[PDB]
């Protein structure tokens, strides 16, 4: 059976996994102490998908926790699924990164990557047929930014023919959490720009207007955010796991949405998202979600898609669904939204359905797109990359740990060909 | 009429292979576990176990074990023979060199195994029927190895499959033009004549014929399995005017190079719409050459029509057959080609179409399905190609498939064959 | 047919022939504790008490005590003489010399005297059946002196030994290369023609055919005790076309030094998938020729065949196997030495196989054994004899066997016996 | 019936025999008083392999413990089986040994010797087929270095055709408990070298490493680290007492594990090896325990296996089993670990299973590994012997005793020897 083994690295990285095994195993129906108690048999035919089976009525995920202080994973610990994983893939140093890129790679992380690589190498050998690698960081963190590069690189290195997703949390654009978020995201882009089959880019500030209007939480917080990002996460490998009229895995999304190898970066969505006073005076059907998910307000990135152009859209279903309304409603976003589609590519959609949905809904979507607009947050980070390195703001940190100044220069030109790369291919051929 | 074997591959010939034998077993009252408890012709499709058990003679193959899984774990698991449940570790992922080059290499012995052993209890092999989606990894890919290795391994014998043809507006993938090409290339010269259906266009009749408005893959796949148990009616029942697997391709090949017929089947009506129409053979034959009926979304009247089978089934009479054809004959916004004064090849047969409990069709004691090869296709080839040499013009996404063992040059070749394939049409639709 | 006798020595040996009497007392409906209650003809392996008792005519024999403890311990205590359980004191030690000169040649005398007294209640005697394995300390120093003293004080008798021929691939041993060749050396002159069957090969019998994901040395015995019930069913039965001990090796033997046939056996089916397979003649007839199917994991396609002795059992019908077999000779993937025209020597009986209770072979109606001295043994003896002279060049593990009576020059004059038998086979496997 | 008689000389030979007649004891049901009060008839139909039957319903272990001074076995006779052992067997002198070769070889174990070995004689003749002797002792200990070597010569000498095993515990490289270990350990060697037919070499060191991860036991002792030995040592004898598919004795792998008379030092290992934490999480079968057995972090070795090659592994499983499984993994290993066995010995495993498993465990698995690798500990104990007597440190109180410095420089040769001839089997042939 097609598996996959996750890894989570620095405190976003853990956090979100956190809360997203608190998910995966609701809809498999595992309880917290690891044995089973669905109430269908339709969850255990593909549970090995994430998990692997412990004699004795018990389940346990093989997962790999990454960090280099131990106070993101204690906490994990001592969460309502703490005990679920396995004490050994438990694996953490003791200095953590001052959130910088280069002690997360070269000098604190390079340490600890052996040890990493060996539970890796256990869970891909407890498997029958590997399909590809998970990741989940943050790119102005140090720990995920440095040791998430160091991990990928390693395994794509060893396991080069598997994929590997990334749910990569991105800066936001107006209101920052560290300062030297900018090179701490163009040293990890230069990485998981040739070492990355896809990536899926998330910001905050994003996540926060969700909740703000389209939610309408007044008090959300990151075990909130958190759970938006789980759904999509999950959502992505529904097919994986269950059964339905028009399956689509990993690789096959990868095939229809990404390109060109470098254009790998896709800003994800999720539908319906409506409050509690909402729920009445909604319809939950296929033509409403559709909007949805196209909507730019219900998008998980700061980028406006109508600032750019969609080369791939995925959208992936759930729930008991008719395959003509969905083939229509695509339709519809492809002849309404004219100029928001390339030219040089006529189809535009690639659609996925499964037959059960998530949690108590009766329907769900996925959007996944890979749009050009996504230019404009990387020439955000190169102006604020520029800036600071202009006059080295904050680059003797970086240098004291290894780093050569050389390096820096040549991710920040890898960064304009990528923005280059994707204003190229915005153009049309008449 | 003896054995015609049958192929599944890719999760639509999957998905539409447990529709055609819910079709078979209710036609000879086939118990789903395998039984006779309601025609002693069924052999064609099912062999005899010895104690009183009948396995059908269909071997279904793909590189994924969910939709297989699926069968495995339904109603007809105990049905199919298990090794005939070929089944692979990874899906081809939609490209078409995975399913041919790559992950398709390694299952494809196996396959043939079976397949050889199939034929050994063949008292008499007419074909086989292969059923696989036109545009799609382990359906493009995939299929060409078997026709290629059926080809060369037996030859000599009719190799009949269904394909879903990419409909020109709704499309559920991206790099469907590049997968269609690639397959029509290596699977052209293997076949003997390939029968095309959308999903559009199945909707569209599924909309206006019929009165459903929430319609799925599953009623596509029945209102597909009649196409399939019509043209097998000759070879598992009796009537007049018998037509043998091996004379479609006769009468619907002028060319070698032209063997792409459409669908149509007549009457498709709800249960409450029959009570008001009285679906006489004229109706119903007059039908068949509507382009609101046909199953695929070309229109019929943007080109000529060359050939045609008619396989009338049910209570028909043959001299109201012979009047309604000189009917279509006779119209003049109907036009068929010059060279081909005779273009029409009837099939009558004594079995009225079965009726699947919960189906949105409606009972009919005369019911009619038409091939056509018609000219009009070349409209589609031509749409197909252009979204093909628009994406190859960027390089949209060869760098998967030439990772995946495919050389460039294949995509040239391909297209070039392609473009001699609309020449080829366009040749045959002048006179002078 | 008279009387057959049988020796079991060795671990393999012993464990097999607890597997072998288990179906002789169900096929003849004795208990396990010697008394008659559920064909006449059981006298070949039995000797009757004159009280309303059996006693199976087997001489197990061992250096050490633990594997015939169990058998004194088991089920079966009861059945076998208490002085047939002949038993040493030290094990081999997986040493050729210890099982041949030193502790072997210490109870050898006792084997002879139980030996000669199951000979002086026999009205006739076709010959001994001898099972060891191939390599070993006890199944291969203790089987060589047998040999020697059976054909120099009997001769001018049949004496068929079974041997677990080292598999290719796994090896549960170390020094198993130097003990294969010196027994082999010592045993070719004093054999008629000694089956081979490699543990490899059953697990992937097991793991392909049978449904088994946990086999075990149980199972293959109990898969290994229908070979050697299905070569003595003549002797203990009847049917068209018997086959007596001694035309085994009439047939199997063309020339005194090539008398190393493999087995093969077919149907081997779970319970589950016999519902779904009709099982007919030609079916059965075509597995036994198949590389799948084969006990020895040499390739049969490697080679030739040279003779083949099919031992069809149940209900057969004499005109199907003449059909299946004159199918098997058109083919032209399978290739039999040109100077034998003749190779197929049929055998018929009317007794199916038993239903072994607990085990994992379904019931079956119609059984056939097939015995086909085939060259492709002789890439094994290659392999084999490759990893011989690997070790032997830097005396690896020689120094046990030097000091244990045995002199160095035995290991060049037996690799050097086995460099003729190389030739031999290569010698016979082509024609002008 | 096969049988064995089991001699302890020294502090660590006894307290080892004293943790292994606990476990003997325990798998053949035996109660500390001597009565039998086993729930199975299996543990009767080999008890006298270890045991001499005294009538009255109580059994006596035929072992003689040996030991200069009398503190080691006073303990011994106050533990909970002191009374299990023959009064008689309990033989010992006055001077105990100043950890100092000579004296308990020549001066003080000379005296002693004649009477340890009639009662060695007697349990001999006590027996219907002597199969071999076992020797716990250890080379940095002056008792069992000096008076286990001279005991292995003369019950050589007495029966040469009988196998002798030794667990002997060897100095670990970093931290030593005597002082003039290396003296020890050369002169032992010189005479193990040629006297007995396989030794397995223990160092506490790599036990230390083994409780502190792989069974995370926080505070352990040699109450402790003997069981694992005890373990080990019972594994071995699995197939003389207890019936199995594939029954393998000590001379089997005398002969399996022996290739040159010389190269009979072995490593043992052990499996499952988890800590109560860990056994939820951890699946009990036969892909598990096999890479367990050969990873480098489970040798009872200080020198990490994968520095040499393996001439010859024995590999004894217990309880319910699968033979092709076995075989799989074995091949698996073989395949994989290509380098880590010689080209000159085409197979390499000797696989034994027995019925019944150790105590609770539903499975178990014992290594044994004639590994070059360990060239490197004999190396290391050759530069400490060389440093030491190159100005003659403390060579003044074995000279003092009777030994001549003679015999010192060719033990020396003789160990230099015995490493070149490790060295020169780790070449290929092509
Ligand atoms: N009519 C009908 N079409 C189907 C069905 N299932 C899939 N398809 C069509 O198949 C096309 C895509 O190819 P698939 O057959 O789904 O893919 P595949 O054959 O499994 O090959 P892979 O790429 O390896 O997955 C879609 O555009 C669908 O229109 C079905 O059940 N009924
Ligand atoms: N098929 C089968 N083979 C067995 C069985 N038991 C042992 N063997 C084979 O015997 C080979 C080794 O020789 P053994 O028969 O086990 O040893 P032995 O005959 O007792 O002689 P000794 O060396 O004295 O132990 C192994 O490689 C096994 O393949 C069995 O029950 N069934
Ligand atoms: N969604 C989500 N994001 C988080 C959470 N905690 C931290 N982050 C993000 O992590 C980024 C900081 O990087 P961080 O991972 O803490 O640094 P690191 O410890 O060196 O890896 C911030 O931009 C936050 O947006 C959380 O619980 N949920
Ligand atoms: N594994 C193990 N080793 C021990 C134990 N007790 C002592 N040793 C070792 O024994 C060595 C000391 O020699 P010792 O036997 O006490 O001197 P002796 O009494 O004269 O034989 C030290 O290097 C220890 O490593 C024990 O309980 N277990
Ligand atoms: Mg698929
Ligand atoms: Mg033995």
């Amino acid at each position: 059976m097609r598996e996959i083994v996750h890894l989570q690295a620095g405190q976003c990285g853990n956090q979100i996994g956190a809360k997203f095994w608190e998910v995966i195993s609701d809809e498999h129906g595992i309880d917290p102490t690891g044995t089973y108690h669905g109430d269908s048999d339709l969850q255990l035919e593909r549970i090995n998908v994430y998990y692997n089976e412990a004699t004795g009525g018990k389940y346990v995920p093989r997962a790999v926790l990454v960090d280099l202080e131990p106070g993101t994973m204690d906490s994990v610990r001592s969460g309502p699924f703490g005990q679920i994983f396995r004490p050994d893939n438990f694996v953490f140093g003791q200095s953590g990164a001052g959130n910088n890129w280069a002690k997360g790679h070269y000098t604190e992380g390079a340490e600890l990557v052996d040890s990493v690589l060996d539970v890796v190498r256990k869970e891909a050998e407890s498997c029958d047929c590997l399909q590809g690698f998970q990741l989940t960081h943050s790119l102005g963190g140090g720990t995920g930014s440095g040791m998430g590069t160091l991990l990928i690189s390693k395994i794509r290195e060893e396991y080069p023919d598997r994929i590997m997703n990334t749910f990569s949390v991105v800066p936001s654009p107006k209101v920052s959490d560290t300062v030297v978020e900018p090179y701490n995201a163009t040293l990890s882009v230069h990485q998981l720009v040739e070492n990355t089959d896809e990536t899926y880019c998330i910001d905050n500030e994003a996540l926060y207007d969700i909740c703000f209007r389209t939610l309408k939480l007044t008090t959300p917080t990151y075990g909130d955010l958190n759970h938006l990002v789980s759904a999509t996460m999950s959502g992505v490998t529904t097919c994986l796991r269950f059964p339905g009229q028009l399956n689509a895995d990993l690789r096959k999304l990868a095939v229809n949405m990404v390109p060109f190898p470098r254009l790998h970066f896709f800003m994800p969505g999720f539908a319906p998202l409506t409050s509690r006073g909402s729920q009445q005076y909604r319809a939950l059907t296929v033509p409403e979600l559709t909007q949805q998910m196209f909507d730019a307000k219900n998008m998980m990135a700061a980028c406006d898609p109508r600032h750019g152009r969609y080369l791939t859209v995925a959208a992936v279903f759930r729930g008991r669904m008719s395959m003509k309304e969905v083939d229509e409603q695509m339709l519809n976003v492809q002849n309404k939204n004219s100029s928001y589609f390339v030219e040089w590519i006529p189809n535009n959609v690639k659609t996925a359905v499964c037959d059960i949905p998530p949690r108590g809904l009766k329907m769900s979507a996925t959007f996944i797109g890979n749009s050009t607009a996504i230019q404009e947050l990387f020439k955000r980070i190169s102006e604020q990359f520029t800036a600071m390195f202009r006059r080295k703001a904050f680059l003797h940190w970086y240098t004291g740990e290894g780093m050569d100044e050389m390096e820096f220069t040549e991710a920040e030109s890898n960064m304009n060909d990528l923005v280059s790369e994707y204003q190229q291919y915005q153009d049309a051929t008449a | 009429m003896r054995e015609c074997l049958s192929i599944h591959i890719g999760q639509a010939g999957v998905q539409m292979g447990n529709a055609c034998w819910e079709l078979y077993c209710l036609e000879h009252g086939i118990q789903r576990d395998g039984i006779v408890s309601d025609d002693s012709s069924f052999g064609t499709f099912f062999s005899e176990t010895g104690s009183g058990k009948h396995v059908p003679r269909a071997v279904f193959v793909d590189l994924e074990q969910t939709v297989i899984g699926e069968v495995r774990t339904g109603p007809y698991r105990s049905l199919f023979h298990p090794e005939q449940l070929i089944t692979g570790k990874e899906d081809a992922a939609n490209n078409y060199a995975r399913g041919h080059y790559t992950i398709g290499k390694e299952i494809v012995d196996t396959v043939m195994d079976r397949v050889r052993k199939m034929a050994d209890q063949c008292s008499g092999l007419q074909g086989f029927l292969i059923f696989h989606s036109f545009g799609g990894g382990t359906g493009s890919g995939f299929t060409s190895l078997l026709m290629e290795r059926l080809s060369v391994d037996y030859g000599k014998k009719s190799k009949l499959e269904f394909s879903v043809y990419p409909a020109p507006q709704i499309s559920t993938a991206v790099v469907e033009p590049y997968n269609s090409i690639l397959t029509t290339h290596t699977t052209l010269e293997h076949s003997d004549c390939a029968f095309m259906v959308d999903n559009e266009a199945i909707y569209d009749i599924c909309n206006r014929n019929l009165d459903i408005e929430r319609p799925t893959y599953t009623n596509l796949n029945r209102l597909i399995g009649q196409i399939v148990s019509s043209i097998t009616a000759s070879l598992r029942f009796d009537g007049a005017l018998n037509v043998d697997l091996t004379e479609f391709q006769t009468n619907l090949v002028p060319y070698p190079r032209i063997h792409f017929p459409l669908v149509t089947y007549s009457p498709i009506i709800s249960a409450e719409k029959a009570y008001h129409e009285q679906l006489s053979v004229p109706e119903i034959t007059n039908a068949c050459f509507e382009y609101s009926n046909q199953m695929v979304k070309c229109d019929p009247r943007r080109g000529k029509y060359m050939a045609c089978c008619l396989l009338y089934r049910g209570d028909v009479v043959p001299k109201d057959v012979n009047a309604a054809i000189a009917a279509i004959k006779t119209r003049r916004t109907i036009q068929f080609v010059d060279w081909c004064p005779t273009g029409f090849k009837v099939g009558i047969n004594y079995q009225p179409p079965t009726v699947v409990p919960g189906g949105d069709l409606a009972k009919v004691q005369r019911a009619v399905c038409m091939l056509s090869n018609t000219t009009a296709i070349a409209e589609a080839w031509a749409r197909l190609d252009h979204k093909f040499d628009l994406m190859y013009s960027k390089r949209a996404f060869v760098h998967w498939y030439v990772g995946e063992g495919m050389e460039e040059g294949e995509f040239s070749e391909a297209r070039e064959d392609m473009a001699a394939l609309e020449k080829d049409y366009e040749e045959v639709g002048t006179e002078s």
